[PDB]
């Protein structure tokens, strides 16, 4: 799977 | 008469003195009293009801006289009111009594003859036409600005909060934002009032958002993300042509800046969660962004820029056309000489490109890939970096390139589920540059440098996985870089990435960092495997991994991952093959051990039993 980072 | 005593005449007087023009007549003097002597011969005991008397009568003043009269009258006899008010919200003399002011705010009958209506009533936007009320406007925007930066009390904070939240002034300030409306109209403190009844009010924010409306629909025209857009957008209009040198003396431009600017700050505070953000993309946000970000002014791009990193983990971005986007943001990010909007953009690029094909196609085609490696090319060491908060930022976006190169990484690498996508020469002349020198030098090194960082651990780790997705992808040539040896440790790769893992095990024992500390050992072991298949090394590896002590003792928790235990036994075994010594050296739990011979899996039955014979009988 692809990695996303939340940025908030 | 002198001040003191024709002031305090018309207090005593004030409320059974109703003729008008006398009325006006007190207010100019008790407003002279005030700025004239400041309250200096009051003694300080009968403070709070001097104060009290005075803002009953400037309650008073503002409510509307039977008797009809001209808007003159009454722009003159407020703007005396409203002056003594101003100055009651700023006076250090009147700073120990400023929650009487705040108490005048409270509801008594919640309806139009509160103080609380009278005094939106003064900023609505039809009178800021008006000769005469645009001034009392003004003077209402300023007492609003010096109570909220003013008082410092918490409970104080939130009573005001309380008292502002009635139907009538949002409405009101949400005249501000409506198209027809000139953006030269709006009042920064516009944004200070929102900002501030908006403040950990979940709810609220939804209120302003979806007026009520589902989440899946289109955000309604009657909520903010439509109006912030439209106003970003209106403002954008206008500056566009504006040369930017002009800024100085251009006040009109800087004013058009700056409410651009408390948009984008509005909008981030308003976007908490994933059906905000989703709603704003599909309002053509991100466009809209984009658009406005191609003002030359570094403070309205390091704005807008923060916002697009704050939505980029949208869904809805698999929808957005972004042919056209993309692309630009690449230049910026190629040629915007500061970090922040580096930052901000490889952020957004590797959000972006996440589980979208299409996506990474665009990037691909705009050359993505190379950029990357130009981004990271352009950073010194991390060790030759003394300030903390920046050696952070380029931690961070070397981070950020990365995990967007390990996004594009995925399409070439062989899937047993049939999806071995093969790779163009474009795409391959631009992935291969990863494995030049310089660059295998710098990401080793920041792997094994010795500094107290907060984004060091997730870098070390995402490191790992670049290293691990470069190796499994079939053209990359892999020769070469075992015999890569760098100038401060002279080290190669085995070296640097036993240094990450013993670092790690030296790192303090914390909650929040235990699920990227376990990542980063896991990651340590899948590496070490890789090389010794991928680069023909399995001898080097084992004789280069003296640094760590025996793998096995990984297990000795509760670790239930299968592809861990057989990562780790498998390891062993292939160390033990080539330094045969070791396994008397080690000091192994040798009836897990044996558990492992059992186990359900059959790949771990198998490696676990090879590795026991390695050992002595003891």
């Amino acid at each position: 799977g692809d990695e996303v980072k939340v940025f908030r | 008469m002198n001040i003191t005593q024709a002031a305090e005449q018309a207090i005593r007087l004030w409320f059974n003195t109703p003729d008008p023009m006398q009325r006006l007549h007190m207010a100019k003097t008790i407003r002279t009293w005030i700025r004239q002597d400041k309250f200096a011969q009051v003694d300080q005991a009968n403070m709070p009801n001097c104060v009290q008397q005075i803002l009953n009568i400037i309650y008073d003043g503002l409510k509307p006289q039977p008797v009809q009269l001209p808007i003159s009258y009454y722009a003159q006899l407020w703007y005396n009111l409203l002056d003594i008010l101003r100055r009651f919200t700023f006076l250090p003399i009147i700073s120990p009594y400023i929650h009487q002011v705040v108490q005048m705010f409270c509801p008594r009958e919640n309806g139009p003859q509160d103080f609380r209506e009278l005094i939106c009533n003064l900023i609505s936007l039809n009178w800021q036409k008006d000769p005469h009320m645009k001034h009392c406007a003004n003077q209402v925007f300023q007492i609003f600005n010096c109570i909220i930066m003013g008082v410092k009390n918490e409970k104080l904070r939130t009573e005001f909060a309380q008292h502002l939240k009635f139907e009538k002034l949002v409405g009101t300030l949400s005249e501000y934002f409506n198209p027809q409306v000139h953006p030269g109209m709006i009042n920064p403190a516009i944004f200070i009032i929102f900002r501030f009844i908006i403040s950990k009010d979940t709810r609220l924010k939804d209120y302003f958002i979806w007026n009520n409306n589902p989440h899946d629909q289109p955000p309604p025209p009657t909520g903010l993300i439509i109006k912030l857009n439209a106003v970003m957008i209106g403002s954008y209009r206008l500056i566009a042509g504006q040369n930017p040198e002009t800024l100085p003396q251009n006040p009109e431009l800087a004013h058009l800046i700056q409410v651009i600017i408390r948009t984008f700050d509005l909008l981030g505070l308003l976007l908490h969660d994933s059906d905000a953000i989703d709603g704003f993309v599909r309002s053509d946000g991100v466009g809209a962004i984009t658009t406005v970000v191609q003002y030359p002014n570094n403070d309205l791009i390091r704005a807008g820029c923060k916002l697009l990193l704050q939505v980029s983990d949208a869904k809805a971005l698999a929808k957005t056309p972004l042919e056209n986007i993309l692309p630009f943001l690449l230049r910026l990010i190629e040629i915007h000489p500061d970090d922040e909007v580096i930052y901000s953009g490889t952020g957004f690029l590797s959000n972006v490109v996440a589980h979208k094909q299409h996506v990474k196609d665009i990037a691909i085609r705009s050359n993505a890939i190379f950029l990357l490696h130009t981004i990271i090319s352009k950073y010194p060491r991390l060790d030759e970096l003394t300030d903390a908060p920046k050696r952070n930022r380029v931690c961070e976006i070397i981070c950020n390139c990365l995990r967007t190169l390990n996004n594009f990484l995925m399409m070439w690498i062989p899937t047993p589920n049939g999806e071995t996508k093969t790779a163009g020469p474009n795409e391959k002349q631009q992935v291969c540059k990863f494995i030049e020198i310089d660059i295998l030098k710098k990401l080793m090194s920041c792997l094994s440098c010795e500094m107290d960082t907060p984004g060091l651990l997730e870098l070390r780790s995402t490191i790992l996985r670049s290293f691990i997705l470069l190796l499994r992808t079939p053209f990359v040539p892999k020769d070469g870089v075992l015999n890569v040896i760098d100038e401060n440790r002279k080290e190669n790769l085995i070296g640097h990435i036993c240094a990450a893992y013993s670092w790690v095990f030296r790192q303090p024992n914390n909650t929040r960092t235990q699920s990227t500390k376990q990542q980063l050992v896991e990651r340590t072991i899948s590496l070490l495997l890789v090389l010794m298949e991928q680069c023909g090394a399995e001898k080097e590896v084992a004789q280069y991994s003296y640094s760590i002590d025996c793998p096995l003792n990984l297990l000795n928790g509760n670790q239930v991952k299968p592809t861990f235990i057989h990562n780790v036994l498998v390891v062993c075994d292939k160390i033990l093959e080539h330094c045969p010594t070791r396994a008397d050296i080690w000091t192994i739990d040798r009836p897990m051990l044996e558990g492992l011979t059992n186990h359900r899996n059959s790949d771990i039955a198998k490696a676990a039993n090879s590795l026991l014979s390695r050992f002595p009988e003891n």
